[PDB]
């Protein structure tokens, strides 16, 4: 789906 | 709006997570914030669905999902070493 990315 | 400054954890990591972009369609917002995180402890503090507008002082209402996460980890834009962030909750 929609791309989220962690920090 | 509200400013909100931290710094990585000794692996350099923040503890949090972004979504949307340019190429989403998205606004730029923070999806989780781990506990024990700097992002979760730091005055202000920050919290999920604060919408970031500048990064470093840098409007990136234009940009891409991969561009902003470059940003953040570039890890020499950060004055006294703390990475500055605006958002709008």
């Amino acid at each position: 789906t929609r791309r989220e990315t962690q920090l | 709006l509200v400013l909100i400054r931290m710094k990585p954890d000794e692996n350099g990591r923040f503890g949090f997570n972004v979504k949307g972009g340019y190429d989403q369609k998205m606004p730029v917002i923070v999806s989780r914030v781990a506990p024990g995180t700097p992002a979760d402890l730091c005055v202000p503090r920050l919290n999920e669905g604060d919408q970031v507008v500048l990064i470093n002082g840098r409007d990136i209402a234009e940009h891409t999902h991969d561009q902003v996460v470059l940003f953040i980890k570039a890890s020499c834009e950060r004055h006294s070493g703390e990475l500055m962030l605006l958002v709008r909750p």
